[PDB]
RNA sequence: GGCCGUAGUGCUUGCUCUGAGUUUUAGAGCUAGAAAUAGCAAGUUAAAAUAAGGCUAGUCCGUUAUCAACUUGAAAAAGUGGCACCGAGUCGGUGCUGGAGGAAGCAGGGCAACCAAACCACAGCGUGCUCAGUCU
DNA sequence: TAGTACTCTGCCATCAGAGCAAGCACTACGGCCGATTGCTC
DNA sequence: TGATGGCAGAGTACTA
DNA sequence: GAGCAATCAGACTGAGCACGCTGTGGTTTGGTTGCCCTGCTTCCTCCA
């Protein structure tokens, strides 16, 4: 019933979208700009008839025009991880080489998750279709980007600039975030109620009661159709309490882990090459903050990796694949973050690997927020036990303030060595300590080996 | 961008080239393909050669153009000659010129009666059977006293003018003088009477056979010495009789002139120094020199013409008779003979023009050689021949009256045959007698070599000034051309200039300016210590001016010790003085400044300063001039300067010897600080005492700045200009040129970034001549080995055979004689150990019985040998079978022997490039590539040009298992630079202290060290190197065994490597040369405009300059339609021009119609074509097609290969022939690829099939005859033309690609100097 | 040793000349045979050309050097062609954009300890050499 | 059936010589060297 | 001073 | 007698000098070891 109320606001319904409310935008050139064009490097066969449809309705959208520039760079197909789609993405090496560098605003996904409370428990997941293709293009930059694209069933020979803003270009996710970011700005004074979370592309709408989400739904529907963007309908979670947002589950008010992950990680076999190693240990460090103490339970992986050694696979290596493999099996439920209460983090540092937890009060327990760990450096991997914990805590503190968005926590360690940074028996490591404002140490207590 | 280093090997006709990264790996790109061909890229591998044709010199275009020159003063002097005659001809017979004129012309042109003399048949059958030859007519004219024909007259003077004698000889021949040892005794008669106090007496000695000898000059003077008691060697008599045989002997100690004394008869010059000498030696012996110029005249002209001269005045003309009525009668008795005893072979003998004898002989063309070999034969088998065989052992049967030999009659016997007509037949007719002077110098005129062409401004070649506009003839030579001047040019033309200051022209070594500089130069660095002196002292400027004032205006030659003692102690009055800085004896001296001064006597002339210049221009006549009456006439301005006696002195000094200093350079450019020259700083500059070399490079002073700036501005060239500019062989400067270009393309290919490295190198590099030697040696040494057994030359090609003929056929180390019969079982002994140096010429290489004889088995031969073969050998170089190295080289153990400096020098050597092409070559390099300077001015080394010497890289194929096979394919050539860089690379980056001596820019100690340089390279040296190498004092890894030797094999294993042979248009010769007779046949070319060939004979063959391909229309057919046709057209040399000029009527004219312009495409030789399955064919003319296809056969078998031919001649011998052995399986796989690289690409059929065939019938001979024998097999797949080569018996012929058809349907490939740009046009659709 | 000379070899460039060779024509071929054919006689010499030829008209010049294709040019000359990786039968194929996150290696710079070597100054000693005194 | 037209295969290629001048590149010594000795005419 | 391209002649075969 | 052709001061003492070795000392350069940064580079996900 949802596509019948917006007919503006959906993709399938509205189709090629404009950004109605910003002003076409003019691509500055560097100091030494000079125009620059190399010869459309010939594209495969099935690869070319990948981007040839989309080619013509880029043109049937007014995209593409066709165009007589000095500035032509070939085209890419991207072929999707879903069979291959082959977006048409520019090169665009010398476009970015020539074109200048402007600051970057767009958020880091380690922050997005922590702005969400957990109080907000009903959500909206929206993706905005063509997100980047929403922005116009002036006329006088639309040189700057062209490719030379022959059909002999097409007719037309020649260059086609992008009359929008195509994808490649090294600062289009930058204009994008910041124009969107005005558009939806307003949208929060209208409604400061909800919070409304804008990914590059994503949007995501929490709420606290379903009927506050409906509201915003209904509301956030309107003005993004009137702003002129397009999302697709297809994939758009909207008043369920499980959504999929970011690569997270969100159920409960928890940062969950999709069973899908967990099976990827398992399910290849042991490696036998350093590439197979990595392969692995990409996945598994996507999940690090999940398993307790990741640093030490894949110490031993780490050399077998190491670029000049030999992949003479280790018993050790194998212990610690069973680990990781064992570990992911029963992850935790990490929750989210909520930046109206004080944060506890608590540290532990065996064999010179740093482990901890960082946790929240949830009623009368303690849930927790991220599982940090790591290596500690070569020159206090030889203190001695007393300092070393110092050492882990300054390593580990330095983690959550990603997390915690520089709120104070409670740094709790089984020892006393909060009086040792005053008097040890490392300036930096006071000064980073001993601020009351970002850190205190609560009363000194042990923790449990698994948290 | 990626570093990389660009390696080049240079040949005479093939230029290899390579890139390689910082891991000694080849890169690979993919290249752009232009044209019309779907194609539009192609990858290649960045590693190839270029081949050319080599280069040749001028030598022969210069031998051309003197022979165009001779044939058009010829031709000029007959023109002289009809001109002279007209006047008188006009009234004899009008058209008797006309009729000479158009001899060479067939009955029905001639627009005259064909008769040329006289016009009518009885008249000429008259004349002819009168005077059968026209030497007959000669001495008719000479002799007879009555009236002759002016027809004749002229006849005579024309055959006389025209072919002219030598004029080696000059002065006068009398040729009344025709005795030799009647007038020997004669001369010894004039000797007794002069000379009364010691009889001389020749009685019972053949004078005449001493005198007349073939021997050597200075041979017949000794034995006629030695014939005569009472005298000995350089007596008075033998000095007459070298004198009078031609030797030029000293008199001095005859009459004990105290002075040169030396006489040259022949020399005209020497005819002065001989009015001198009997100005000395008053008249008694005037007379008695006239009696040995006499003497001389007649040995020389009996030697010439072997005929009495009292009877006839033609004594010449008289000769050619005798010889025609010899000719005559043997001729008859011959045919007699013949006839009589064996008629089976008349007809063959004096009918047969085929085959030799007597009419091969006359009608034929075999020569008198020829003849005599096929009638000695028949001479000796028959009866009554004795005399005819006698005859023919002497050079004297049935001989031409012009041959071969005349080449020795000089022109003064046809001058005085033609003098001798011309006074006879001057009574009768007045213009003779009124034009005599003006005939005989049109007979004896030749323009001076120093004059050289007569041009006006139009022509390259020439260098004259005329005093007067007017056209210049014989007999206003003298009148119109400066002669002078024309000399002056002639040298200064060129000498060379200063590159200090290069616009001004060099002095003259002995200049006086020159030899002031010298002396200055070496006494302004000397310094002394005496007692009372803290430390040495310099030359103070008054003490250098006491010293040259005192010393060497004084004497000859100045010593440390006349310095202490005529000055330091006479003067400084200082007894003890130490000098310092210079050696006992000084080197340069005022040489000419004593000359001058016993001749002029005047000091006061010679110190005073404004005749500097007068003395400057006396010394520049004396270097310039050669000839006296030049020297003279130069020297007339000055003749007041000085007496008649001193003016003779001077044109009798004779100064040979440029220097290499400008007079500017030297003296003219002066310090702008206070205006002093060098000689005038080097004379006195404060007390620094600074020399040339200091006082140019002072940047204080200008002259640094001043010679800098003019320098560089007047240095302006183009590469092409440069690089001919140096000074080499033709072929290796067309080697650079190529090599240069294909480095430029290589930079811009590589991203137009400069590589880090280039590295260099450059290959090193007649039975007449044996010959001619052999003859002279033996002549000088009275030696009869070539009369024991004559030795032809091409049995004296055998480098054996040479050797022992050389050494008079004895040991050059035992006093025994070796047999030429038992040859091929002694040895060749180098005089120098191979292992010290690489040299196999005759000038290293000796023969001997036993090699154990040379003494100590290295070192130079033993003392004691030395000095008997010592003796002998001194022997053997006055008989000059042997050079003065060879000799030296010889004899050096007596001095001393190789001492372990020298042993270091030679192994030094071995491995370090020092020759100047090669460093001019890097220079150029280093020019091109590095131009940016620093903040000193100094250039940056931003490229590093290195130059390796092919030992290295032979050594590392040979010690790493790379051999290399140059007849598999031209790979060796790229593969020859790729090792050239990896090896170059790693030798700068393991020994940074090298570079001095590699890249442009305590014996015992040195002997391991540069013996051991390329031991990094080996694993097990028993010493146990490590696997990796490092820098040895940083950490930069230079070879890693584990892997470097690998990516080598892989690289010299890719089967693509980029070969490209340059295309050239031919230029030279129109055709071959043979003038071929009147045949019926379109091929034949007109040897002037209107001689037809079917009638007059001409020209054929020629030379195709370029191809070009033609789309037109021609008629075929009697209905005359027009039936498309695509075909090829060779331009040839002599249309080219046509051609070029107006392509479409040159065109039309062949027969073709509506030719296409677009369409015309021009072909040069070598243009490439592809076909079928990678089938290439190049263009060697419009009608033949060359093989342009590589075989890449496998490392592994040409390894194989390699050992099993054991190409270069214990336990590692031991483990190769096991290899081979093991492998003794590869030869059928060799021949299996040959097969089908053969079946796929070279497409001759039979030829394959003879292979195969040969190859199975010879499957059980030895392995190593079996792989020597493949080798030659490849000849049958080869890139360029076919060739034929043989497989043990079997001999397989060429097989030609005689049709150029298909190619017009191939694919047509443009590449460039490196072949990496290509640029595919398609045939088919034209 | 340097420097200095010279002695020789080789090669390159330029000039002036010589002897041949080749081509056409002249040197009456005769006898017997219709004829082809057969038998004899004769032979040595000369003229002209010797790169076709050119204009600049000289007693000059004409075979060396240089030269892939295309565009611009009158010419002299200047411009024209993506990179990386895995391979290898004359070269084949694959790839190529950003942003963000996690992990790992690497090189360079600064600073503070400890250590080696080198140079220079003084002094001593083994060996060898020059000079001075003495004898000879 | 005769006239072009193409393929194959053996033959063929202008050669000797003499002077003069200039330059380079490379290899061999020697040199300073007086006084003595040797031997040979 | 050897090559390597031109040339003549013999052989074979296709076409008007 | 005159010419051509090589040949290329002994010992002792002393001072003075040359090559090499050693002791002392000054200075300079360099190195390893250790702690810090700056920087550059390579390897694996998750998205337009």
């Amino acid at each position: 019933t949802w596509l019948s109320d917006f007919p503006q606001a959906w993709a399938e319904t509205g189709g090629m979208g404009l950004a109605v409310r910003q002003a076409p935008l003019i691509i500055p050139l560097k100091a030494t700009s000079t125009p620059v064009s190399i010869k459309q490097y010939p594209m495969s066969q099935e690869a070319r008839l990948g981007i040839k449809p989309h080619i013509q309705r880029l043109l049937d959208q007014g995209i593409l025009v066709p165009c007589q520039s000095p500035w032509n760079t070939p085209l890419l197909p991207v072929k999707k991880p879903g069979t291959n789609d082959y977006r048409p993405v520019q090169d665009l090496r010398e476009v970015n080489k020539r074109v200048e560098d402007i600051h970057p605003t767009v958020p880091n996904p380690y922050n997005l998750l922590s702005g969400l409370p957990p109080s907000h428990q009903w959500y909206t997941v929206l993706d905005l279709k063509d997100a980047f293709f929403c922005l116009r293009l002036h006329p006088t930059s639309q040189p700057l980007f062209a490719f030379e694209w022959r059909d002999p069933e097409m007719g037309i020979s020649g260059q086609l600039t992008w009359t929008r803003l195509p994808q490649g270009f090294k600062n289009s996710p930058t204009l994008f975030n910041e124009a969107l970011h005005r558009d939806l700005a307003d949208f929060r004074i209208q409604h400061p109620d909800l919070i409304l979370l804008q990914y590059v592309d994503d949007l995501l709408l929490a709420a606290t009661s379903e009927l506050d989400c409906q509201q915003g739904t209904r509301a956030l529907l309107q003005t993004l159709g009137n702003l002129g963007y397009r999302a697709s309908a297809k994939k758009a979670q909207i008043c369920q309490k499980q959504v999929k947002y970011l690569g997270y589950l969100l159920k409960e008010g928890q940062r969950w882990l999709t069973e899908a992950r967990k099976e990827t990680v398992m399910g290849q076999p042991t490696p036998k090459t350093p590439r197979q190693l990595r392969e692995f240990l990409g996945k598994a460090g996507f999940c690090r903050l999940f398993i307790p103490g990741f640093a030490e339970m894949a110490a031993p992986l780490y050399p077998l990796t190491k670029p000049g050694t030999l992949f003479n696979w280790g018993p050790d290596q194998q212990k610690a694949y069973q680990e990781i493999k064992q570990a992911l099996l029963t992850a935790p439920a990490l929750g989210l973050p909520d930046l109206t209460k004080p944060f506890e983090l608590f540290v532990d540092e065996k064999q010179g690997y740093a482990k901890g937890v960082l946790t929240q009060k949830l009623g009368p327990w303690r849930r927790p927020v991220a599982y940090l760990s790591k290596k500690l450096d070569p020159v206090a991997a030889g203190w001695p036990p007393c300092l070393r914990m110092v050492a882990a805590i300054a390593v580990l503190t330095k983690d959550a303030g990603k997390l915690t968005m520089g709120q104070p926590l409670v740094i709790l360690a089984p020892h006393a060595v909060e009086a040792l940074v005053k008097q040890p028996p490392m300036t930096h490591y006071q000064a980073l300590l001993l601020d009351t404002d970002r850190v205190q140490f609560g009363p000194v207590v042990a923790l449990n080996p698994a948290t | 961008d990626k570093k990389y280093s660009i390696g080049l090997a240079i040949g005479t006709n093939s230029v290899g080239w390579a890139v390689i990264t910082d891991e000694y790996k080849v890169p690979s790109k993919k290249f752009k393909v232009l044209g019309n061909t779907d194609r539009h890229s192609i990858k290649k591998n960045l590693i190839g050669a270029l081949l050319f044709d080599s280069g040749e010199t001028a030598e022969a275009t210069r031998l051309k153009r003197t022979a165009r020159r001779r044939y058009t003063r010829r031709k000029n002097r007959i023109c002289y000659l009809q001109e002279i005659f007209s006047n008188e001809m006009a009234k004899v017979d009008d058209s008797f010129f006309h009729r000479l004129e158009e001899s060479f012309l067939v009955e029905e042109d001639k627009k005259h009666e064909r008769h040329p003399i006289f016009g009518n048949i009885v008249d000429e059958v008259a004349y002819h059977e009168k005077y059968p030859t026209i030497y007959h007519l000669r001495k008719k004219l000479v002799d007879s006293t009555d009236k002759a024909d002016l027809r004749l007259i002229y006849l005579a003077l024309a055959h006389m003018i025209k072919f002219r004698g030598h004029f080696l000889i000059e002065g006068d021949l009398n040729p009344d003088n025709s005795d030799v040892d009647k007038l020997f005794i004669q001369l010894v008669q004039t000797y007794n009477q002069l000379f009364e106090e010691n009889p001389i007496n020749a009685s019972g000695v053949d004078a005449k056979a001493i005198l007349s000898a073939r021997l050597s000059k200075s041979r017949r003077l000794e034995n006629l010495i030695a014939q005569l008691p009472g005298e000995k060697k350089n007596g008075l008599f033998g000095n007459l009789i070298a004198l009078s045989l031609g030797l030029t002997p000293n008199f001095k100690s005859n009459f004990d002139l105290a002075e040169d004394a030396k006489l040259q008869l022949s020399k005209d010059t020497y005819d002065d120094d001989l009015d001198n000498l009997l100005a000395q030696i008053g008249d008694q012996y005037a007379d008695l020199f006239l009696a040995a110029k006499n003497l001389s005249d007649a040995i020389l002209l009996s030697d010439i013409l072997r005929v009495n001269t009292e009877i006839t005045k033609a004594p010449l003309s008289a000769s050619m008779i005798k010889r025609y009525d010899e000719h005559h009668q043997d001729l008859t008795l011959l045919k007699a003979l013949v006839r009589q005893q064996l008629p089976e072979k008349y007809k063959e003998i004096f009918f047969d023009q085929s085959k030799n004898g007597y009419a091969g002989y006359i009608d034929g063309g075999a020569s008198q050689e020829e003849f005599y070999k096929f009638i000695k034969p028949i001479l000796e088998k028959m009866d009554g021949t004795e005399e005819l065989l006698v005859k023919l052992n002497r050079e004297d049967l049935l001989r031409k009256q012009r041959t071969f030999d005349n080449g020795s009659i000089p022109h003064q016997i046809h001058l005085g045959e033609l003098h001798a007509i011309l006074r006879r037949q001057e009574d009768f007719y007045p213009f003779l007698k009124d034009n005599r002077e003006k005939i005989e110098k049109i007979l004896t005129f030749r323009i001076p070599y120093y004059v050289g062409p007569l041009a006006r401004g139009n022509s390259r070649f020439a260098w004259m000034t005329r005093k007067s506009e007017e056209t210049i003839t014989p007999w206003n030579f003298e009148e119109v051309v400066d002669k002078g001047a024309s000399a002056q040019s002639f040298i200064e033309r060129m000498t060379n200039f200063d590159k200090n200051l290069p616009n001004e022209k060099v002095l003259p070594k002995h200049s006086l300016l020159y030899e002031y500089f010298t002396v200055y130069n070496e006494l302004t660095k000397v310094k002394y210590v005496t007692e009372g002196m803290r430390k040495p002292a310099f030359l103070s400027g008054e003490q250098k001016k006491a010293i040259v004032d005192l010393l060497f205006k004084t004497n000859r030659k100045v010593t440390v010790k006349q310095l202490k003692e005529d000055y330091f102690k006479k003067i400084e009055c200082f007894d003890s003085v130490e000098i310092s800085g210079v050696e006992d004896r000084f080197n340069a001296s005022l040489g000419t400044y004593h000359d001058l001064l016993k001749i002029i006597k005047d000091k006061d002339f010679l110190d005073n300063e404004e005749n500097e210049d007068i003395l400057e221009d006396i010394v520049l006549t004396l270097t310039l001039f050669e000839d006296r009456e030049m020297i003279e006439e130069r020297l007339k301005t000055y003749a007041h300067l000085f007496d008649d006696k001193v003016m003779k002195q001077l044109k009798r000094r004779r100064y040979t010897g440029w220097g290499r200093l400008s007079r500017k350079l030297i003296n003219g450019i002066r310090d702008k600080q206070s205006g002093k020259t060098i000689l005038d700083f080097l004379k006195s500059d404060g007390f620094a005492n600074r020399n040339f070399m200091q006082l140019i490079h002072d940047d204080s002073l200008t002259f640094k700045e001043d010679i800098q700036k003019a320098q560089v501005s007047g240095q302006g060239d183009s590469l092409h200009e440069h690089i001919a500019n140096l000074a080499g062989s033709p072929a290796i400067k067309k080697g650079i040129l190529q090599t240069v270009k294909v480095v430029d393309e290589l930079v811009k290919v590589m991203g137009r970034h400069k590589p880090e490295n280039i590295v260099i190198e450059m290959a090193r590099e007649n039975s007449r001549e044996r010959m001619k030697r052999i003859e002279e040696g033996i002549k000088e040494l009275g030696s009869q080995i070539l009369k024991e057994h004559p030795v032809e030359n091409t049995q004296l090609q055998n480098e054996k055979l040479y050797l022992y003929y050389l050494q008079n056929g004895r040991d050059m180390y035992v006093d025994q004689e070796l047999d030429i019969n038992r040859l091929s079982d002694y040895d060749v002994d180098a005089i120098v150990p191979q292992s010290f140096l690489k040299d196999d010429s005759i000038d290293n290489k000796v023969l001997t019985r036993s090699d154990k004889n040379r003494g100590k088995s290295d070192n130079v031969p033993s003392e004691e040998v030395v000095k008997k073969m010592k003796n002998y050998w001194r022997q053997l170089l006055n008989a000059k079978l042997i050079t003065q190295r060879k000799f030296d080289n010889l004899t050096k153990a007596e001095r001393g022997g190789l001492s372990e400096l020298d042993k270091a020098g030679f192994i030094k050597r071995q491995l370090v490039e020092t020759r100047q092409i090669t460093k001019h070559v890097a220079q150029i390099l280093d020019s091109r590539m590095n131009t940016k300077y620093d903040e000193n001015d100094k250039l940056i080394r931003e490229v590093k040009v290195i130059t390796l010497k092919s030992k290295l890289v032979s050594d590392f194929r040979k010690d790493f298992q790379f051999y290399k096979v140059r007849e598999i394919n031209n790979y060796h050539h790229a593969h020859d630079a790729y090792l050239n860089a990896v090896v170059g690379t790693a030798l700068i980056k393991k020994y940074p202290k090298l570079e001095s001596e590699f890249v442009y820019g305590k014996a015992t100690a040195k002997y391991f060290f540069y013996s051991n340089i390329m031991n990094f390279f080996k694993t097990e040296i028993i010493r146990k190197r490590p696997l990796i190498e490092t820098n040895g004092e940083t950490g930069e890894i230079v070879w890693d065994k584990g892997r470097d030797f690998a990516t080598v094999r892989k690289v010299l294993s890719m089967p693509q490597v980029n070969i490209v042979k340059k295309t050239e248009v031919q230029t030279g010769g129109f055709s071959k040369e043979s003038i071929l007779p009147k045949r019926n046949s379109d091929k034949l070319i007109a040897r002037k405009k209107d001689w037809d060939p079917k009638k007059y004979g001409g020209f054929d063959s020629p030379t195709v300059a370029y191809s070009v391909l033609v789309v037109a229309k021609v008629e075929k057919g009697k209905s005359k339609k027009l039936k498309s046709v695509k075909e090829l057209l060779g331009i040839t040399i002599m249309e080219r021009s046509s051609f070029e000029k107006n392509p479409i009527d040159f065109l039309e004219a062949k027969g073709y119609k509506e030719v296409k312009k677009d369409l015309i495409i021009k072909l040069p030789k070598y243009s490439l074509f592809e076909l079928e399955n990678g089938r290439k064919r190049m263009l060697a003319s419009a009608g033949e097609l060359q093989k342009g296809n590589e075989l890449a056969l496998p490392s592994k078998y040409v390894n194989f290969l390699y050992l099993a031919s054991h190409y270069e001649k214990p336990e590692d011998n031991e483990q190769k022939q096991l290899f081979v052995e093991q492998h003794k399986h590869y030869l059928d796989e060799i021949i299996e690829q040959i097969s089908e690289f053969s079946k796929r690409v070279i497409l001759a059929d039979a030829n394959l099939d003879k292979v195969l065939s040969a190859y199975n019938k010879h499957r059980d001979k030895p392995i190593r005859e079996q792989a020597e024998n493949i080798i030659h097999l490849f000849t049958l797949t080869n890139l360029g033309a076919p060739a034929a080569f043989k497989y043990f018996d079997t001999t397989i012929d060429r097989k030609r690609y005689t049709s150029t058809k298909e190619v017009l349907d191939a694919t047509l490939i443009h590449q460039s100097i490196t072949g990496l740009y290509e640029t595919r046009i398609d045939l088919s659709q034209l």
